[PDB]
């Protein structure tokens, strides 16, 4: 569904620049924000 | 229409006549088929047009008879011998192998036994390049040679 | 008949007929304009 | 029942006791094969919704042989039709009005002089017989400079056929 | 316990009068059993979906290569819906 | 009126959308089978009643064409493996769940 | 040396396989592939083959619910095709947008 | 589902019996919903490893319906293996013998090209006419739907249907026809 | 009288698939809040029992359950027996009812917990490379590191 993404403006790949990909996979039970993510 | 007995007297007497139906959709249009928006929405199954269009033992009726265009003509044409060999036309007859979208004369193909290399290959041809601009309906167009 | 592949109608009594899937051209008055088609 | 056009009857098993001279009217000479009959009796029919097949069967049976020396279901089986066993049986496929009951006898004059009659049997059994006996071949010359090569087939194929051909006539059982 | 089901560990012999009886004692009628799906049953590889029904009202439901022993499992499908100890029943907390 | 798939084989599907247009709620409760679709369960005066215990030993072929037909199969299933491969086989093999 | 060129084979296969068992559960909806994974995309619906073909064998009514978000959406793509002009977008086919 | 672990591996991979009508029916879109359910292709479980095939029953294999010209035109080549035992029958004259054939040749052409395809081929049944065995009879669930529609011939038509089409053209009322 | 376009019925006048009207909009709507209300009740009452959820974790996606264990293909910077909330949640499912995000669902609505349980290496893994009469062959041996977490709940909120 890449030219779909593209005519909505959601990059292509949606393993791109997108909330899905950019925010944190996790974070600890307590609450506080892991560190950030190498890629 | 007009029918002639033979008793020896012969005699021609005229019986009743079908009309065009009331209100075509396109008055506009030429041939029947153009009046009833009907130029490329009719296939070898619809019988009740082509019924109208052929005589009463199985035969094309002419040209300049119907009204009809060329183009018509020609496709009409094919389209009643392919539903006469696929057998949709019971009572309009002279005078097993259950088939359909039959172009050629069943009596008049050769076998192909020499199929050919995978870009020369003769294939089989289904339908009729007539109805090549008949609405698709479908986003794969017609196979017109199996 | 002869094999051509270009029918031509040599008197004005031949007569072009397509039977068995191939043209034909029949002579009923000169049967040596047969001809059949390849 | 009578005999209908197009129908078909049972056969004999005859043993072939041997050959002899039959002379002509016009003087022509006519070899002929006696063949005995023995003990034919009818010993099966089968109906032709269960014999798989056209036709109805009647199986029939030929030379008296040795209870001792035969099975126990073939022995059973001739106990229940009260009749001893028999070496050869062969079926015979006849329609429906032709039925012969089981455990019948059948006699030489079945058949009638003047007719024409088919006969079946193994051929004479010659072992492992080369090209020469067993399909004409024509050999090699038996001088003329030639090697351990006279009774031998020649080529057996061509070389663009990396094979041999099924069927090939090739030395084996005649 | 964790990923065990019940007639694993607990041990029965015969679910339909188990069944029964917890019917019996909870005012319901007794449950029918109703063949509701069927496939080949010629062959030795049949399939059979056994519903067991109470006043026309589909209770439970149980497969089995035989139509008794998928009243048997049909049986103890409902026993576990009955006493809470099912597949997709909320997990412990920890 | 509008059904996007027919609601009488697995489930009763319901779609919808929260106000906010961020997540969809489905609603899927499952479909019962009704009892007007089901069927009903399918359902020596002296002597003793002999077990009826015969077993016919069949050869290898005749019993491998029974098995064929029994289970719909070819027989080369039902023919025998060797030594090398019986030995390589894992007798005691990884369950999971 | 097999072994190493056997896992890119590996992650084909089993993508093959996914895209195989969605395309049977799809039919068994009634929808295809192309229809189903299309229009879930359309829908804003992130999920892989994956996890598409383990709720195809294990949670049916999830993947029905699905069939019939992804048939509904492919509805709406029609009836926009043919109204093309200024009908309101259609519930299911709204975007969320993000920032 | 609250399964056993038993009865619940047998009701997943449990084999179906689907019943197909030939009658008027292209042998190759036949032959592709058979090749599927033969294969296990349509059940979410399949694997090529899993023993997942079905049981298809088709029935009215003489009354199939070949389109264009291929009843002429198709020819099925074999070879006795023997010299000389090259042979070629056209379409008609396999179907004149056997009228299984070309519904069976398709189906295993379709087939994956490996050593499950005769034991799919095992589990597929066909037969020419109407009649199906008992057994066979009272094995089946779900008879699939045909694949092509069939056109309806002219004197099927109800008159409301007839009287529906509209008249196209006015014939002249001196004509012979 | 025929409307200016009819065309009579022929087998290629009318498209082969049949005609949908799709539901009005505002009744829709209004059949969109009751449907939200009744899940929202169902959540609210406590109409359901193990939950599965499908989160994004570690450029994959896992369909998990509570009770669950995932081999994850890299370390993770956690100390093991370690509480972490996972936290991009495609999907939560239940019996009878299922939540889908577009493409994340809210953090308010859903909560992923889950526990390292282990940090551990793969068994080796033979990467050679060889090319026919080039003398050329090489072997290298790779570990990759992995940790296994524990799915300990899936627990959801009435927020719709
Ligand atoms: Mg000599
Ligand atoms: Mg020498
Ligand atoms: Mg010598
Ligand atoms: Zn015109
Ligand atoms: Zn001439």
């Amino acid at each position: 569904g890449g030219q779909w993404r593209l005519q909505q403006g959601l990059a292509a790949n949606p393993s791109g620049y997108g909330p899905l990909t950019e925010l944190p996979d996790w974070s600890y039970a307590d609450g506080r924000p892991a560190p950030p993510m190498k890629g | 229409f007009r029918e002639v007995v033979e008793t020896t007297i012969i005699e021609g007497r005229i019986t009743a006549t079908p009309k065009e139906s009331p209100n075509p959709p396109n008055p506009s249009g030429q041939c029947p088929i153009c009046r009833w928006n009907l130029k490329h929405k009719y296939n070898y199954d619809d019988v009740l047009l082509l019924s109208q269009f052929i005589r009463p033992h199985g035969g094309m009726l002419p040209r300049k008879i119907t009204g009809l265009c060329q183009e018509e003509h020609r496709k009409i044409e094919e389209c009643v011998k392919m539903a006469h060999r696929a057998g949709l036309l019971p009572n309009h007859r002279p005078r097993q192998l259950n088939r359909y979208l039959t172009r050629w004369a069943p009596g008049s193909v050769k076998p192909i036994y020499k199929k050919g290399p995978r870009w020369n290959r003769v294939r089989m041809p289904v339908g009729s390049p007539l109805l090549r601009d008949n609405v698709c309906y479908s986003r794969t167009p017609w196979k017109l040679y199996h | 008949f002869k094999n051509k592949t270009v029918l031509k109608k040599r008197c004005k009594d031949c007569y072009l007929v397509k039977r068995r899937g191939r043209w034909y051209v029949y002579c009923k008055t000169h049967p040596r304009h047969k001809q059949r088609q390849m | 029942h009578p005999w209908e056009p197009g129908s078909f009857r049972v056969g004999l098993i005859a043993l072939k006791l041997g050959m002899m001279p039959l002379w002509t009217k016009d003087g022509q000479k006519h070899v002929v094969t006696l063949l005995q009959v023995q003990d034919c009796h009818v010993l099966k029919y089968t109906s032709k919704e269960n014999c798989n097949g056209k036709m109805a069967t009647l199986s029939v049976g030929g030379k008296t042989v040795s209870r001792f020396r035969k099975a126990t279901s073939i022995l059973e089986f001739y106990r229940e039709l009260g009749l001893p066993p028999k070496q050869t049986v062969k079926i015979f496929n006849i329609t429906d009005n032709a039925a012969i009951k089981p455990g019948t006898p059948l006699y030489a004059a079945h058949f009638r002089p003047g007719q024409y009659v088919d006969v079946t049997a193994k051929t004479i059994g010659k072992g492992f017989q080369g090209v020469m006996k067993r399909w004409g071949f024509k050999g090699q010359p038996a001088t003329h400079g030639q090697t351990k090569t006279h009774r031998r087939p020649g080529a057996v194929a061509t070389g663009d056929i990396g094979r041999v051909w099924p069927g090939t006539k090739m030395p084996g059982k005649m | 316990m964790t990923g065990k089901e019940l007639f694993e560990m607990w041990k029965i012999i015969n679910p339909m009068g188990l069944l029964v009886e917890e019917l019996k004692k909870r005012n319901v009628s007794a449950p029918e059993s109703r063949l509701t799906r069927q496939s080949g049953g010629t062959t030795a590889l049949p399939l059979y979906f056994v519903g067991l029904y109470c006043d026309k009202k589909l209770i439970a439901e149980g497969p089995g290569e035989t139509v008794l022993v998928a009243e048997e499992e049909a049986a103890r499908v409902a026993l576990r819906k009955l006493y809470g100890f099912t597949e997709n029943r909320r997990p412990w907390n920890y | 009126t509008y059904s996007p798939l027919p609601d009488d084989y697995n489930c009763n599907v319901e779609l919808a959308l929260t106000s906010d247009g961020r997540t969809i709620v489905c609603y899927h409760p499952s479909v019962d089978i009704p009892y007007e679709h089901t069927k009903p369960i399918p359902r020596d005066q002296v002597l003793k009643t002999r077990l009826e215990e015969k077993v016919e030993h069949l050869e290898e072929g005749p019993m491998i064409e029974q098995l064929s037909k029994m289970f719909f199969t070819t027989k080369h299933r039902w023919y025998p493996h060797g030594r090398y491969h019986r030995c390589r086989k894992n007798l005691n093999p990884p369950k999971d769940r | 040396v097999k072994c190493t060129k056997a896992r890119y084979l590996k992650k084909k296969n089993m993508r093959t396989l996914w895209i195989n068992r969605i395309t049977a559960a799809s039919q068994e909806h009634g929808l295809k592939y192309p229809a189903l994974i299309g229009n879930l995309v359309k829908c804003q619906v992130e999920l892989n083959r994956k996890v598409l073909a383990d709720l195809a064998i294990y949670e049916p009514k999830t993947f029905k619910s699905l069939a019939a978000l992804a048939s509904r959406r492919r509805h709406e793509g029609f009836a926009a095709a043919l109204g093309d002009g200024k009908e309101p977008e259609g519930i299911f086919s709204r975007v969320v947008q993000y920032h | 589902s609250s399964f056993s672990r038993a009865p619940q591996q047998w009701a997943t991979f449990a084999r179906i019996w689907y019943l197909l009508d030939g009658k008027m029916q292209p042998p190759g879109k036949l032959a592709a919903m058979a090749s599927i359910r033969l294969q296990g292709l349509h059940k979410p479980v399949y694997h090529a490893l899993s023993d997942c095939g079905d049981h298809v029953v088709i029935m009215n294999t003489r009354h199939i319906a070949f389109s264009g010209n291929k009843w002429e035109q198709k020819v099925y080549s074999s070879h006795t293996g023997y010299p000389g035992g090259f042979r070629q029958v056209t379409a008609a004259q396999l179907h004149l013998r056997d009228p299984v054939a070309i519904v069976k040749l398709a189906i295993y052409g379709m087939l994956p090209k490996n050593l499950h395809r005769r034991t799919m081929m095992e589990r597929l049944h066909l037969f020419p006419d109407e009649y199906i065995p008992e057994d066979i009879l009272k094995n089946l669930v779900e008879e699939l739907p045909q694949p092509r529609k069939i056109p309806k011939r002219l004197d099927e038509y109800t008159q409301e249907e007839i009287d529906a089409f509209p008249r196209l053209w006015t014939p002249p009322e001196d004509y012979r026809l | 009288s025929y409307l200016p376009g009819y065309v009579p019925k022929t087998s290629l006048s009318s498209p082969p698939w049949p005609e949908v009207v799709l539901p009005d909009p505002v009744e829709e709507t209004r059949h969109h809040a009751e449907v939200v209300k009744k899940v929202n009740e169902m959540i609210v009452t406590g109409q359901y029992g193990r939950l599965f959820a499908v989160v994004h974790f570690a450029s994959r996606q896992w369909k998990v359950t509570s009770e669950d264990l995932i081999l994850i293909g890299n370390e993770l910077d956690l100390a093991c027996g370690e509480r972490i909330r996972l936290e991009k949640v495609l999907l939560v499912g239940a019996d009878n009812f299922t939540l889908l995000g577009k493409p994340l669902l809210g953090k308010d609505l859903v909560r992923v917990e889950a526990t390292v349980i282990e940090k551990t290496e793969s068994w080796p893994r033979i990467i050679m490379r060889f090319r026919k009469r080039k003398n050329f062959k090489k072997k290298r041996i790779v570990t990759t590191p992995q940790t296994v977490l524990r799915i300990n709940s899936i627990e959801i909120a009435p927020c719709l």
